[PDB]
RNA sequence: UACCUGGUUGAUCCUGCCAGUAGCAUAUGCUUGUCUCAAAGAUUAAGCCAUGCAUGUCUAAGUACGCACGGCCGGUACAGUGAAACUGCGAAUGGCUCAUUAAAUCAGUUAUGGUUCCUUUGGUCGCUCGACUUGGAUAACUGUGGUAAUUCU
RNA sequence: UGGUGACUCUAGAUAACCUCGGGCCGAUCGCACGCGGCGGCGACGACCCAUUCGAACGUCUGCCCUAUCAACUUUCGAUGGUAGUCGCCGUGCCUACCAUGGUGACCACGGGUGACGGGGAAUCAGGGUUCGAUUCCGGAGAGGGAGCCUGAGAAACGGCUACCACAUCCAAGGAAGGCAGCAGGCGCGCAAAUU
RNA sequence: CUUUAAAUCCUUUAACGAGGAUCCAUUGGAGGGCAAGUCUGGUGCCAGCAGCCGCGGUAAUUCCAGCUCCAAUAGCGUAUAU
RNA sequence: GGGCGUGUGGCGUAGUCGGUAGCGCGCUCCCUGGGAGAGGUCUCCGGUUCGAUUCCGGACUCGUCCACCA
């Protein structure tokens, strides 16, 4: 089977390094290509980023040493064909982190074990807490915590147990069940305990997590991934990029959130409003008979220009609607001021990136009990929960949370953060 | 090398002067009296008259007793008498020149429906061709430009499948009957 | 009330069958399917309906006449001997290959690259 | 052409095959043999188009290897064999024998011959070849190299071969008073008697031949093929007997048959 | 259907061109109900090409020790299919394009007594004055390898 | 002996020759098998003679514009005589030796061609004018030219060997390429389809 | 059902299926050449029209609109070739 | 989509120690010239702040260029 995994975590926690090295040991990349990246990285004074260079393809990413856009790579496990979605750990690029997490079925939270790094990551200003919250808010119910950089602390057990304890209390407040989350001590740089059990941690007997089939045990991070698809739902493949290949034509690229895409299917592009036939579906330069949930495919479309469709657009089956307005329950997290009617921030629903206006603040409810406190409040502040009517600036496709969960959850952003996250209750379809 | 026809012949000829009053009237008298659909089929029938008249004219330039004039002459007069254009009593090659444009206009099937009196109108006669309401020799003809021959003149009649003939009643009667018993209980 | 007659009946001592041109008279109703033609021709010659292979039908305008042509055999062994392979499957008694023509060639010249016994091993 | 061709077009094929130009792009290329590609008749045409035994060419493929076809003594398996002039095609399972004689036009007439007439064939010699030991030879029109002939067989004599042995029985002199088969050109398909020989030093000679009903004509000797003595042939003739009445009378004859039947 | 009309002048007869008029293609514009047919990267670039594909082939009857199947009647070779490989034959046809070329190509006409010619067909092939069947390679296959890499070995 | 319009044709006789990179003269195969030994259907294999398939060269006649192209061809073959070589063959095809011819006011030679030729298409009273890259025949060529192998048949290109242009992968040592084939892509464009 | 290798379309058969049969035919013109308003208002040698001749300088038969009308009719205009 | 800018009246444009919202054409009115007058979502909200077009953040709008060969 195929599964998607998004790597999230605080900046410099070793996300790209752990991911690039995991892909290497799984045979996803040949040794000579790694040796090339190691030389190029050394020439820029960054020899300690040879594995991150696997994911960082943009010049701006290699120059700053931080991940900016989403990188899609593959490798196989004894049970699944995994597609990793390396998400940026910097605040300015949380938008790309949301469109990448709304895809993944599972999330690997990279936490640095070094002294000072962990505290900075779980701080009120750390992204470790914001990422896990966004992951759970976007649909990712399965979580894997990888305590990276265990080599800097000489694989100290008390330090690992400390990180596991605090992380458990945190993820529990977010909504996750600490018992269903495996904690794996690793070293993204040395490659310790990633695919093979490390000898530097003789105290570590392995992780254990509760599943619907019982208790599963393991030791490595690869085994944690093996211990991890809405194919029955309408097709929803938003675009990440749009390519113009000579001889082939226009080839949009993206990941399949729900449903299945196949050659010959009549698809519709929203908000563009363009319907055409899919000629072929490819996955890493190999043609497929079909793209199921999870596959980051590149499909060729007929009679459609690269100017008619762009990044942010959502593709779907034309035979199996748009949104004029939708009421949704939102929770203000961090907003330095007040949220009044007219406020038009950007909402990240599944992989759609549209600016929606807080048309009307219907009700203000208590975040814990859900009981209504005030009708038609003048404004909202950090900590408040409320039922708000939204109106997208551009055509957008959303569904009720109760009917289609993957398309019913979204994120609100502004003033340096994710000011709110919510679930759609009802939708007024066009 | 692909096996197909690529043989085209235009069945009509547009006139040289397009905007003179004299020729404009005559064809208007031919459309309205014979129920035609455009001016093209006026010149189309005028084109096939120009084919036969020229084929008759050059036969006169060949002198008499010539077998080619004797064969192709008698071959041409064989078809003119079999389609009800020229009578047996005027079977000779000199008479083709005096044959006029309205002469073929009787032998359109549409006129024969207003000639045999089974159409209220010559313009109603074409619709009986269009709606597959009449047949000739147990063969329905959905085209009015069928050139009826002299032999099938007595075989023109309503089709077998026709409400106006011996067939099923039409949709209007099947619709005026469903409320004729559905409104009465 | 569909009555079938004969046209152009001649023997095939060279082909171990008989061939005659089918004429149909179906007034008021549709072109009758080829299955019901066989048993009607079977009782018209008092022979077995399984070797009656009619095809090539063509209606005349307005209906009432459709014109086809078929072949009736001597026995079923010749009916499997001298016949285009598709006419067997038109009854649904023979199953042909299920391989797409491109899939035949894309494998075929891929056996031109490797010399040896591995020609049968490259495919799947 | 960097060598010999292998194909033939449906439009460039000879018209006496009477090939529908709408069915296929190509024509069945006649294999090389005892008769040229012009005056041959490939066996696929004889089965599918003249007698309608088979409907497609692959339905001739199953029947040709059924070994039922006997062209002039031999059983051929190639459908593209050039069955030329007076090749006796006998078919066993019907017991039916056939022979190619021209019509009044240029085409080949579908003629059933009697079994007592199917065992022998007339052939025109091409040259008197002298073999390597003072051994006289002859090549017929169908490429039959016959050794030790009757020495009175000259260049334009016709000889009567038995197919069961491949040997001569009697010969017919090129002399005035003999029946003739005009084979080639505008007079292809006429049967008449020899009237006069016109000599030509250097070019092709011509002989004038009068038809039986006085329709006298001429044709060069290349198309001339004598078949009989006096007024009697040595083979069975199809209807019309090669007289070539003008198109005035075929129209009368055609209407006469439909007015007598109704 | 061998057909003209307007424009020099104050007006006239003329020379006389210009412009209309009817075709036939190529593009293009507006519009578009049915149905049968059917041209379609020639003009500029005989300019440049990704991918894929268009030339292979076995009969009772050239060479079968791949169990890869498979029969048992088995020890007198092989049931028989049979991949591979060897041999034989085709790949010189067909398709595409029109750059060159102005008695050249080509067309009609003939000449080859100035020439070769696979196959087919038909003749030959005990005509010569000395084996109951001769020799040794080699592919497939078994087995060890190279080179980043090829329809390399 | 026999033929042609005319042979140095064919056959015959003779006197010899039999090319070591050699002219043939079964050192095959299968199904039925019946009478020590004799057979049947064939398959296949060849050398030679015809046959067909062609090609190759010749004969005669036929081409578009142009004189601001009137003289050209020529010992670097131009037209011939002689004798060879080469070639499958005739012949300046080439080589030798002699002769001085060969073409042109009947338009040669030269240039242009937005020129593949022809059947043909469009237009027309009659006469013509224009078109014909385009399915039929034939020619010519597969980036540009040159050279060859194999085979009956190629100066072959979905066969090789060079140079020239363009262009692909590399581990930098090398290797490989030819859509004016079916589609398709860019470019060129006023202009032309589905990998 | 038929068609065909398998289809598609054509033809065949049942069911529905138009009253302004709103299931709504355009393209060019309306001074002459050349079939077709001395219609109406705006425009005022301006914008523009028209292949040609020619029209516009305030009552435009030639511009722009509407109404009407004319030719051809699923076609027609325009460009360029002949 | 990565980096840079541009947005303030009908037009295009100023400007702003953070405090008054402009000029020019335009439309209005007055005697091409001059005068007065109408005319603003300072892209947007949220704060910072005694007072925000400015100060901050955010995305936005358009223009710009680097990327982008399933």
């Amino acid at each position: 089977s195929h599964i998607n995994v998004v790597v999230i975590g605080h900046v410099d926690s070793g996300k790209s390094t752990t991911t690039g090295h995991l892909i290497y040991k799984c045979g996803g990349i040949d040794k000579r290509t790694i040796e090339k990246f190691e030389k190029e990285a050394a020439e820029l004074g960054k020899g300690s980023f040879k594995y991150a260079w696997v994911l960082d393809k943009l010049k701006a990413e290699r120059e700053r040493g931080i991940t900016i856009d989403i990188a899609l790579w593959k490798f196989e496990t004894p049970k699944y064909q995994v597609t990793v979605i390396d998400a940026p750990g910097h605040r300015d690029f949380i938008k790309n982190m949301i469109t990448g997490t709304s895809q993944a079925d599972c999330a690997i939270l990279i936490i640095a074990g070094g002294v000072g790094e962990f505290e900075a990551g779980i701080s009120k200003d750390g992204q470790t807490r914001e990422h896990a919250l966004l992951a759970f808010t976007l649909g990712v119910r399965q979580l894997i915590v990888a305590v990276n950089k265990m080599d800097s602390v000489k694989w100290d057990e008390s330090r690992f147990q400390e990180i596991v304890k605090e992380t458990s209390n945190f993820i529990k407040k977010v909504g996750y069940n600490p018992k269903t989350v495996p904690f794996v001590p690793i070293s993204g740089w040395n490659g310790d305990n990633m695919i093979e059990a490390t000898t530097n941690a003789p105290w570590y007997k392995g992780w254990e997590k509760e599943t619907k089939a019982g208790v599963v045990k393991g030791k490595t991070l690869l085994e944690a991934i093996d211990a991890i698809r809405p194919t029955d739902k309408p097709l929803r493949l938003p675009l990440q990029d749009v390519y113009k290949i000579g001889g082939i034509g226009t080839v949009p690229v993206g990941r399949v959130e729900t449903g299945v895409i196949k050659p010959g299917m009549v698809v519709t592009f929203a908000p563009a409003g363009v319907t055409t036939e899919v000629k072929s579906v490819e996955m890493h330069h190999e043609q497929l008979e079909q793209g199921v949930p999870g596959d980051n495919v590149g499909f060729n479309v007929k009679n459609v220009s690269v100017k008619e469709i762009r990044r942010g657009n959502v593709c779907g089956d034309a035979k199996n609607k748009g949104c004029a307005s939708f009421n949704a329950t939102v929770i203000v997290l961090n907003h330095p001021g007040q949220i009044s009617a007219g406020y038009s921030p950007v909402l990240d629903c599944h992989t759609a990136h549209i600016a929606c206006r807080f048309d009307e603040l219907l009700e203000k409810n208590d975040r814990r009990s859900g009981k209504k406190l005030e009708d038609h409040p003048k404004f909202l502040k950090s900590g408040d929960a409320a039922l708000v009517k939204f109106v997208p600036s551009k055509p957008m496709c959303v569904e009720a949370f109760s009917e289609y969960p993957p398309l019913g959850r979204f994120a609100v952003r502004d003033m340096r953060q994710t000011v709110a996250v919510g679930v759609i209750k009802s939708v007024d379809k066009t | 090398p692909v096996a197909r026809s690529w043989v085209c012949r235009k069945t009509y000829v547009t006139p040289r002067r397009p905007f003179e009053k004299s020729r404009l009237d005559q064809e208007l008298k031919l459309i309205g009296e014979y129920g035609l659909r455009n001016k093209r089929e006026v010149w189309r029938v005028k084109f096939t008259l120009a084919k036969i008249r020229k084929a008759a004219r050059e036969l006169l330039t060949l002198d008499e007793k010539d077998p080619r004039r004797l064969f192709e002459g008698n071959a041409l007069l064989r078809r003119l008498v079999r389609i009800g254009v020229l009578d047996e009593g005027k079977m000779k090659l000199d008479y083709i020149l005096g044959l006029k444009i309205e002469d073929f206009l009787e032998r359109r099937l549409q006129t024969q429906v207003f000639k045999l009196g089974l159409a209220k109108s010559i313009h109603h006669a074409r619709v009986l061709i269009r709606q597959r309401h009449i047949r000739v020799r147990k063969q329905v003809v959905n085209i009015p430009s069928f050139i009826v021959r002299l032999d099938s003149q007595k075989h023109i009649d309503f089709s077998l499948r026709s409400p106006y003939g011996g067939g099923r009643p039409g949709r209007v009667k099947r619709k005026n009957a469903k409320k004729g018993q559905g409104g009465a209980g | 009330t569909v009555t079938i007659r004969t046209r152009k009946f001649m023997t095939n001592r060279l082909l171990q069958r008989k061939q005659m041109v089918i004429d149909v008279l179906h007034p008021g109703k549709a072109t009758v399917p080829k299955t019901e033609i066989r048993e009607k021709l079977a009782k018209m010659y008092k022979t077995t309906p399984d070797v009656i292979f009619v095809f090539g039908f063509r209606t005349h305008f307005g209906g009432g006449k459709t014109t086809g042509f078929g072949m009736i055999y001597d026995s079923l062994d010749y009916a499997k001997k001298n016949e285009p392979k598709h006419r067997l499957a038109r009854h649904g008694l023979y199953e042909k290959k299920k391989t797409s023509r491109k899939q035949r060639k894309e494998r075929k010249n891929r056996m031109k690259k490797v010399r040896g016994t591995a020609k049968a091993n490259v495919g799947a | 052409a960097r060598g010999p061709k292998k194909h033939l077009k449906r439009v460039a094929a000879p018209k006496h095959w009477m090939l529908d130009k709408l069915t296929g792009v190509f024509a069945p290329r006649p294999s090389t043999g005892p008769h040229k590609l012009r005056e041959c008749l490939p066996l696929i045409i004889f089965l599918r188009n003249r007698l309608k035994y088979a409907l497609t060419g692959d339905e001739v493929k199953k029947i040709c290897m059924q070994r039922f076809i006997k062209i002039d003594g031999k059983v051929r398996t190639d459908i593209t064999y050039p069955a030329g002039f007076m090749d006796v095609i006998s078919i066993d399972k019907t017991g039916e024998n056939f022979r190619l004689i021209y019509d009044t036009k240029g085409r080949f007439a579908v003629h059933r011959i009697t079994p007592e007439e199917a065992k022998y064939k007339l052939c025109k010699v091409r040259k008197i070849f002298v073999g390597t030991k003072g051994i006289p030879h002859l090549v017929t029109h169908d490429a039959r190299t016959i050794r030790y002939p009757d020495p009175l067989i000259k260049v334009n004599d016709t000889i009567q071969i038995d197919l069961e042995t491949g040997k001569i029985t009697d010969f017919i002199k090129f002399d005035t008073g003999n029946l003739c088969m005009v084979t080639g050109g505008a007079n292809l398909g006429r049967i008449g008697v020899i009237t006069n020989r016109e000599r030509h030093p250097g070019s092709f000679d011509v002989v004038h031949v009068k038809d039986a009903n006085g329709n006298s004509f001429a044709t060069r000797l290349s198309n001339i093929f004598v078949i009989g003595k006096g007024n009697k042939p040595w083979i069975s003739l199809p209807r019309g007997k090669g007289i070539r009445l003008t198109i005035a009378e075929e129209r009368d004859k055609r209407l006469a048959a439909k007015q007598s039947s109704g």
